[PDB]
């Protein structure tokens, strides 16, 4: 998903956001497979898709985008196995294995299952993300932290309803008429639209980094 | 008459006039000499006794000929007045065992 | 070390060459074929401004790719680690499997070779290996296929035999003359086979257990391996590898699938020469394993019993080996190996086995011979005369064959032959068979004449049925297809069809061998016995014979071998194998008593 | 049940073979050397048969 | 051509058995059983 064109086309970060479940070491992960924490270089991390709840993995099947050697990167439900774990490594010489991973550093991700890099391929007319042998530098940017201040306190990326009165009306669009042209109008409506999905709105900040922070 | 069975395979048509209980057989468009006269209220199951000398043996073709109902009309009360041939799933091939 | 090397190679993927690097690079099979084409082309093979300065870039490319595949195969993890399921080993095996598709390996193995040939004045023309495709290049493919992919499924094993291994086994068994067996390609093929192919088959022998529907291929495998063993210029290790492969396969084959192998051994084991030791052990193992298949009348359960042909062949084995051993002088190893064979054959043969008075006429012992093993001798049809009553069937079958030919031509797309249009290739004139000129009758009639005269010479009755053919004889181009695909023959009909197909192959082989001797060289792959041929090569002869028999059956002309046993010939006092054995045993004991008396 | 019975002449030949082997083995074990075990075993099995 | 009135009012039913070519008709019997 493009983000440099934010001023022209807003990106969809709701499907780009990932969560770092575990950061076990290589040996610990191998032992566990045989059977909070700060991320450090050389560890194997587990990435959970925030929206779908699945896990980033190197799929065995590959569409073979003229490479014939790169697997496809996708999502799978099962966290069992070595497909969902990715070892993180420094990209430049200024960082080494075992160093605490900084926010602004560029990372190299290696699939545990196949030893293929998380690689960006130019082969197609569009750009493809696939598990290949050529390394691609990935920059990890934070969206939200472990604070999550209270239950209220609007944060970026939140889905909510814009109540007009004291839970009297909600901002929404016509939906029951079943017409695409006239679903574009905006109005306050009262009733069960307060529990329907026709009155749900998502707050999207104009910044990529820390887009899930508190709204000021 | 001996033929090569090349234009078509052997097509023996069985005809039952149930109002008269008459059973007739057609070989290749000509009525065979053999015929039968069954009793009233007789229930006749269509059948074939075949000895396998080929992979493909035969076909129960549930069609019709001129001025005759198909078998499905007789078998099913709902399709009694329907001249369109049908093979509903209830009609299947059973074998002696 | 293997893990480190594989990781370095995948990190730097340019080490695999233009092919295998991805991003437009073709496959290994395409690269090898292009290398062969480059080797053929002088412009790219040489510089064009002892090996000396020449490099033979095509051979260089082949050697590079073979070496890369060999290194990867050696870097593949071991089976104990794979069974233990260690993650790094599984990952490495998966990486290698992704790098090299199985189809590429099978295709490179299926790639054919260049064979040394004989040229006029009787000299040898031997293509150079330094500028050509070598068996070492496939010895690497076999290593990779076994190490990474492995052969653990019968379908893949049989497919790989019929596409890649059997052609090369036949190709090395064909180079068994004095002039060719000492050349380079024969000497490299022997090494490649006996070090890569035969051990692989030995290790995959348990997958040969249930191959009852691939007899035409397993027979070819057995016969070619046996001919390789009989051949010379083989080292002791190569002979031992051939022996272990043959014993391992024969120990898992069904009893009925070694009929032709036994039929070939009955002519070599009696000689009791040096070569007659591995056959002498095959017979022992086979008759110790499958003795119920011969002894008990019920059989071995799923496998049934013998067809009296195998019993006659076993009796001939026993008596030939016994008589030859009696005449021969004493050799320690030969007499240590012959006695178990005799005992096993005697135990397998039922004591009350009465000799078959029905000795089938014209058994194909003339199809082979001593030290030639292949003498194509078709059954003579010149002296026999056609019956006067089969002319109607001649015309019917000639018309039907012409109709099928016309349908094939229409499928090709050629238009109706109103006039002789050779420019548009409408020359066959595509007319109804009646309108075809009487001069062109022969092109369709004569093969039918040959087939009927052969069947007559084999003493067969083509008997016409009054109840089936009387109404038949009483009763711009629109060809009509007599679709005989669904027509099915009986078991004896299949036997006769196979016999006629073998006769057709013998005719073609004799003609081609005369042409080959006239040309002074150029051996053809198909100059091998019908039993050694595979099904896809026997297909056209089998279809011709089946088509003729099916047309006869459809028209009602029943084809019967038609020989009746003159009498039952029970003589339990004369015809029993046990009776003959006891007679000769008593005779030998009496002779020994007389000798000890003097 | 499966295999047939030996003929009367067959059993006559078996008995004749046993008798001839006995006549051979009479007083000639030393001349037979180490084979005397083989001859006596043949006589044993024939005696059972 | 079949006439519709007779077609609807008739009590005559037909089926057929096609014995395929290559199968001997002498080993096939076609008809009805109770």
């Amino acid at each position: 998903e493009s983000t440099s064109n934010s001023k022209n086309v807003p990106p969809d970060l709701s499907i780009c956001t990932f969560v770092l479940e575990q950061s076990l070491s290589v040996r610990a992960l191998q032992e566990m497979l045989a059977n909070h924490r700060t991320l450090l270089y050389g560890h194997a991390i587990l990435l959970r898709h925030s929206y779908s709840g699945m896990y980033l993995c190197c799929l065995s099947t590959s569409r073979s985008s003229t490479d014939k050697l790169a697997f496809d990167v996708g999502l799978q439900e099962d966290t069992t196995g070595e497909a969902c774990w990715w070892t993180i490594h420094p990209a430049s010489k200024q960082r080494s294995e075992g160093e605490k991973v900084r926010v602004g550093d560029d990372l190299i991700l290696v699939s545990v299952s196949s030893e293929r890099y998380l690689h960006l391929s130019y082969g197609n007319g569009s750009l493809h993300v696939d598990a290949a042998f050529q390394q691609t530098l990935w920059s990890v940017a934070p969206i939200s932290s472990g604070s999550e201040a209270a239950q209220g306190y609007l944060i970026g990326g939140d889905v909510l309803r814009l109540l007009h009165g004291h839970m009297d009306e909600c901002l929404t669009v016509p939906s029951g008429e079943h017409g695409e042209e006239q679903r574009r109008t905006v109005h306050y409506e009262g009733g069960a639209v307060s529990v329907h999905a026709r009155s749900l709105w998502r707050l999207e900040t104009l910044r990529v980094a820390w887009s899930g922070s508190h709204i000021r | 008459p001996g033929q090569g069975r090349n234009n078509n395979g052997l097509e023996i048509g069985c005809v039952v006039d149930a109002a008269s209980g008459l059973l007739t057989f057609i070989a290749n468009g000509k009525e065979l000499s053999t015929y039968y006269q069954v009793e009233p209220s007789t229930k006749l199951f269509p059948a074939v006794f075949a000895q396998a000398t080929s992979p493909n043996v035969f076909q129960f073709e549930l069609g019709r000929i001129k001025n005759v109902m198909p078998l499905s009309a007789g078998l099913f009360k709902s399709e009694h007045k329907n001249p369109v041939p049908q093979c509903p799933p209830r009609l299947h091939v059973q074998f002696l065992s | 070390n293997a893990n480190v090397v594989v990781r370095l190679l995948i990190r730097r993927p340019e080490c695999f060459g233009p092919a295998l690097r991805g991003e437009g690079g073709n496959g290994l099979l395409a690269a090898m074929e292009e290398a062969i084409k480059i080797a053929e082309d002088p412009s790219r093979d040489g510089p064009s401004p002892e090996e000396d300065d020449t490099i033979h870039m095509g051979n260089a490319i082949m050697t590079f790719y073979s070496a890369l595949i060999d290194l990867l195969g050696r870097c593949a993890p071991e089976m104990h680690l794979i069974h233990a399921g260690k993650g790094e080993a599984i990952r490495i095996r998966s990486i290698l499997r992704s790098l090299i598709p199985l189809g590429d390996l099978v295709g490179v193995i299926s790639i054919a070779f260049q064979m040394p040939t004989i040229a006029k004045d009787g000299n040898v023309v031997e293509p150079d290996m330094s500028a050509g495709f070598c068996p070492d290049h496939k010895a690497a493919m076999v290593l990779f296929l076994d190490s990474v992919y492995g052969i653990e499924v019968q379908d893949f094993l049989l497919h790989l035999l019929e596409v890649g291994f059997l052609p090369d086994l036949r190709a090395a068994a064909s180079l068994d003359t004095a002039a060719l067996s000492a050349t380079d390609m024969a000497l490299a093929l022997n090494r490649y086979l006996c070090t890569a192919v035969l051990p692989l088959l030995t290790r995959c022998a348990p997958l040969f257990a249930g191959t009852e529907h691939h007899a035409s291929l397993i027979d070819s495998l057995l016969h070619t391996v046996y001919r390789l063993s009989k051949g010379c210029s083989l080292t002791k290790a190569q002979r031992d590898s051939i022996e272990v492969c043959l014993l391992s396969i024969c120990g898992q084959l069904r009893p009925s699938m070694m009929q032709h192998l036994l039929r070939r051994l009955v002519f070599d084991v009696p000689l009791l020469n040096e070569h007659a030791k591995m056959p002498l052990k095959l017979l022992t193992n086979h008759y110790e394993r499958c003795w119920k298949y011969y002894c008990l009348p019920g059989g071995w359960g799923n496998f049934g019993a013998a067809s009296e042909e195998e019993l006659h062949l076993s009796r001939k084995l026993f008596w030939g080996i016994f008589d030859a051993l009696s005449q021969k002088k004493y050799e320690q190893e030969l007499f240590k190996l012959a006695l178990p064979c005799l005992s096993a054959v005697a135990g397998a043969l039922p004591p009350d086995y009465m000799e078959s008075n029905y000795v089938s006429m014209m058994e194909k012992q003339s199809s082979m011979d001593s030290e030639g093993n292949f003498n194509p001798q078709p059954v003579d049809t010149s002296n026999i005369t056609i019956p006067e009553k089969l002319e109607y069937f001649i015309n019917k079958y000639a018309e039907h064959s012409h109709d099928k030919w016309s349908m094939d031509k229409l499928a090709n797309g050629w238009i109706y032959g109103e006039i002789y249009s050779d420019s548009s290739k409408v020359q066959p004139l595509m007319k109804p068979y009646k309108l075809l000129s009487e001069k062109e009758k022969e092109i369709y009639r004569w093969p039918i004449k040959e087939s009927l005269k052969t069947m007559l010479a084999w003493g067969w009755r083509i008997e016409r049925t009054r109840e089936g053919d009387s109404m038949a004889l009483y009763n711009g181009y629109s060809p009509r297809a007599i679709d005989m695909s669904n027509v099915t023959l009986s078991r004896d009909l299949h036997a006769m069809a196979e016999m006629m197909a073998e006769n057709y192959h013998n005719i073609w082989a004799k003609k081609k061998k005369m042409e080959l001797e006239s040309k002074g060289g150029g051996n053809h792959p198909l100059l091998v016995p019908y039993d050694t041929l595979t099904a896809k090569e026997k297909a056209k002869d089998r279809e011709k014979a089946q088509d003729i028999l099916k047309f006869l059956q459809i028209n009602g002309y029943a084809v019967s071998r038609g020989f009746k046993d003159l009498e039952l010939d029970t003589p339990s006092i004369e015809k029993r194998f046990a009776y003959s054995f006891l007679q000769q045993l008593i005779r030998y004991v009496d002779e020994a008593h007389q000798y000890i008396l003097e | 049940c499966s295999g047939g019975h030996a003929s009367n002449k067959e059993k006559e030949m078996v008995t004749s073979l046993f008798c001839k082997l006995g006549v051979l083995v009479r007083h000639r074990i030393s001349l037979f050397g180490n084979d005397a075990t083989s001859i006596v075993n043949c006589l044993h099995i024939l005696g059972q048969t | 051509r079949d006439d519709y009135d007779f077609l609807m009012q008739t009590s005559t039913y037909y089926y057929s058995v096609r014995i395929f070519p290559g199968q001997e008709p002498a080993n096939v019997w076609v008809g009805w059983i109770t």
